[PDB]
């Protein structure tokens, strides 16, 4: 009756939590690869970066 | 001279990174793109098989309530039959 | 990315509620159909009297 | 002149019990309707509210390939930058 009717609700609450919270982390992963990239896209700004001070020293000993 | 290959094989390699990191988003883009895909199919489909359950529920309650109600039905029948048998009998003996 | 969040909690919030507001439904359109049961019930008490008054 | 009234009553009984299952036609009937409509839009709802999920999630995105493009540019300006340093050099040496 009722009372079946309520447990299952607990159910169906309980799947339905498990879902969007199981997509939760799918989205965490995904935005974790994001930003691993945009790390690497620093990282490779700043070795240019390095390899610019080491050609404007040397370009300023030059002259 | 070697200062200067040196530098140059740093360039490069700078170069080759920055080339593998753009190929490495774009595939990761595919991916992603066919996962949300997959995931609106699964909540679609998930929201459904829940409400199909809910609904099993209460046909299992209806079912009670027809058989309850047919009982009830054809004891009321009998009722009737009875009470007009006895009528019957009391209208002819009178 | 606190948006996702929220949004993510919502959507799950509307959805038990509004699953659990059909159960309610459902139980009050089962809740009628027992009514007329017990309507049936009232029939058979009155076959019942005149029953009674017709064996004496 | 009792049995014609026990009689009405027997006319009315049955008659009632006919009216009464007639009724239940109709209200399985209105049931039936109302579920199917609640499920439709429920099943809508949840739809809009895939599409806002959708939609969000489109906007980072959005923002992260935005963030991308514009790092990516000033990296590539900056390689253009030390290869006309390094050409430079070149030339002096």
């Amino acid at each position: 009756k009722d009372e079946a009717l309520e447990k299952d609700l607990n159910d169906v609450s309980k799947e339905i939590n498990l879902m969007l919270s199981t997509y939760a982390k799918l989205l965490s992963e995904r935005a974790a690869v994001d930003a691993s990239y945009i790390d690497e896209i620093d990282e490779l700004f700043k070795e240019a970066n390095a390899i610019e001070n080491f050609l404007i020293q040397k370009r300023e000993f030059l002259r | 001279g070697l200062y200067f290959s040196s530098l140059d094989s740093s360039i490069d390699i700078l170069q080759k990174r920055a080339q593998e990191l753009i190929e490495n988003i774009n595939k990761s883009r595919q991916k992603d793109h066919a996962l949300m895909t997959n995931f609106r199919n699964s909540l679609k489909t998930k929201v459904s098989d829940l409400t199909e359950k809910l609904e099993e529920r209460i046909y299992q309650i209806y079912n009670d309530h027809n058989k309850i109600i047919q009982e009830k039905l054809q004891e009321f029948t009998q009722k009737m039959a009875k009470i007009s048998h006895l009528e019957t009998e009391l209208k002819q003996v009178c």
